[PDB]
């Protein structure tokens, strides 16, 4: 652990910028679950329509 | 989840159908392409005329 | 214990093969930012495709 | 594939674009005249043998 | 890079929706016409005419 001071470090500060723009939009986040769980069925359903 | 894997499959399978196709003929279409372009200008004033 | 072990075992086995198509995985974002960007332009610049 | 569409769009919007004008304008008369197609379509054959 | 991504897949999702709802069951019909009319004109005798 100690030799890999600067990994660790350097994904720390990655999983801190990360979380944090993930949080910032958290609306957005919600959102796009909540379209993407019929978007795909519509895109199925128009494939399988075309098959 | 469980609509991304149904419709992955479909469109998996529809693309790997009907991929090569749509490649070998956009390469084909090349000289058609280039010889419509080509011979464009006759084109209004033919049908008119055949009008 | 051997859980942990496993664990992180497993997770650099995970980590390495993930990453080893580094060019691809570092752009995702990138290229899915830039793909919803098009699409969305191109539906948007285009409101005669309906009737079309 | 995700960057793949994106170059396509970026490089084939206008010119889809300006195809989808084209076209719209090729197929105005041709839905004007939807019954003159199909009624010489029908007709044809019989002149042809 | 996140938090941009998010943001456009949203809205790509949403005009995708929108687009599959409004173009799609036309598009559908338009490619089975089209389907239709093409294997009607490569049957061995059109292949063959042409």
């Amino acid at each position: 652990q100690v030799n890999s001071g600067d990994a660790i470090q350097r994904w720390a500060a990655n999983l801190n910028t990360l979380a944090a723009q993930s949080a910032q939009n958290d609306e957005a986040l919600r959102s796009g679950l909540q379209q993407a769980a019929p978007t795909a069925d519509q895109l199925n359903a128009v494939f399988s329509d075309v098959r | 989840l469980v609509a991304a894997v149904g419709f992955g499959n479909t469109g998996g399978d529809i693309f790997e159908r009907g991929g090569p196709y749509l490649v070998r003929g956009a390469q084909d279409l090349l000289p058609t392409s280039a010889l419509l372009d080509e011979y464009s200008p006759a084109l209004f004033c033919t049908i008119r005329n055949y009008h | 214990s051997t859980q942990v072990n496993q664990l992180l075992v497993n997770a650099q086995t995970l980590l390495a093969a993930v990453n080893e198509r580094g060019r691809s995985v570092s752009l995702l974002l990138e290229r899915v930012s830039s793909v919803s960007r098009q699409v969305e332009g191109f539906v948007d610049e285009n409101p005669n495709l309906n009737h079309v | 594939a995700a960057g793949s569409l994106a170059d396509l769009l970026s490089d084939n919007r206008p010119l889809l674009k300006d195809t989808i004008g084209y076209l719209d304008v090729i197929q105005a008369p041709l839905v004007e005249q939807k019954q003159e197609v199909s009624d010489i379509l029908v007709q044809m054959p019989q002149a042809l043998k | 890079e996140l938090a941009n991504a998010l943001q456009d897949l949203n809205r790509v999702l949403k005009t995708t929706r929108e687009f599959l709802d409004r173009n799609g069951g036309v598009l559908t019909h338009d490619i089975d016409n089209l389907e239709q009319v093409t294997t009607a004109i490569l049957q061995p005798e059109p292949r063959d005419g042409l």
